């Protein structure tokens, strides 16, 4: 025959979980701690936390 | 045989059965003045609202115990419209006249107050599903 | 609690808010004037302030 | 903070709904959704 | 014609939200307070809050 | 602890879709999702 079948079917999505490249670790400093700490609990922290 | 629909209006036939009202006291005897080709106009008729016979039909009789029948179309004053034409009606023959329902509930009750009978669904429900998607 | 008994015409309204209330996690001082709305929410969207 | 004094885990939708079964009908013996037997009985007046 | 349609349709539900008109402030006494904020937090709240 | 800084109660999705309504057309007038009326207007020509 003359006439060919082109591919494009479901193209299924890609996921494929690929891992982070992008990233970075760090220490919380006092401000998150005294935003998300109750008094009652922080000020019985030390400081060495 | 369906004979059934959840419709708003009445669907069913002034006089049947079904609406259980009696057009006895609504019968009008009464001689034609003028007979057209289309069009049978009579004065007595005039002192009626617009469309108070519309929906009815004339029945006059032929011969011993047995009538022959006609519609309107429409009432307009003192002219009425017959379906088919007036062929076939008397110039002078006495002819009975009966009034036509619309169908609406309005209609039924202020004319007829023949509510309790009324067989349409206004309001009860047009499209709610109990399976649908967004009940809001 | 710490109320005393006082009259009360008729009319007055009665509000169950054990249970039944919204309240701000914020602590304020006292003598603080605030100014505040409340914002319906329906499936529709929420009011406009 | 705590433990909000109460939560709104889900809400209960109540609807008021009129429905026809069709033409005249004798008696209504039971009512089923989601293959559970809600309310199985016979009435055969008018009533509640 | 002599028939007319009637106008139901729809009947789309009126959502529109509305602005609240019954409504009130108040000040939680430390009833609340005590019976939703734990002791170690509470004791160390100040008379002013 | 306490309460989290933040909390993923919910995801907003988004998705771009190309579709056709058919052959050749005027005009549209509204587009209308789950019996609520997302947007009515009118455009005639090829526009945002």
């Amino acid at each position: 025959t003359g006439v060919a079948p082109p591919p494009p079917g479901w193209t299924p999505p890609d996921r494929t979980p690929r891992a982070i490249t992008v990233r970075r670790l760090i220490e919380a400093p006092y401000r998150e701690l005294a935003g998300v700490i109750d008094p009652a609990n922080l000020q019985l922290l030390d400081v060495s936390a | 045989g369906l004979t059934d629909t959840y419709c708003r209006t009445c669907t069913a036939i002034v006089g049947d059965h079904r609406c259980k009202v009696n057009l006895v006291p609504y019968r009008v005897t009464l001689t034609p003045q003028s007979v057209s080709a289309w069009v049978i106009s009579s004065g007595v008729v005039a002192g009626y609202a617009d469309g108070w016979f519309t929906g009815g039909y004339v029945e006059w009789q032929v011969d011993g115990d047995n009538y022959d029948r006609r519609f309107i179309e429409q009432h307009a004053g003192a002219d009425l419209h017959i379906l088919g034409g007036t062929e076939g009606i008397p110039a002078g023959g006495q002819l009975r006249v009966y009034p036509g329902c619309d169908g609406l509930a309005q209609t039924c009750d202020d004319k007829f107050s023949n509510l309790p009978n009324f067989r349409g669904f206004n309001a009860m429900q047009g499209k709610s599903p109990f399976d649908g998607d967004q009940v809001w | 609690a710490d109320t005393v008994p006082a009259k009360h015409l008729a009319g007055a309204r009665v509000w169950f808010y054990d249970t039944f209330e919204a309240v701000d996690e914020t602590v304020y001082s006292q003598g603080v004037t605030l100014q505040a709305r409340l914002l319906t929410n329906t499936s529709e969207g929420q009011l406009a302030p | 903070g705590a433990k909000p004094k109460a939560q709104t885990v889900g809400w209960r939708y109540y609807f008021d709904i009129h429905f026809a079964l069709g033409k005249k009908v004798d008696e209504v013996c039971a009512i089923r959704a989601s293959g559970k037997t809600a309310w199985k009985g016979s009435i055969t007046s008018n009533g509640q």
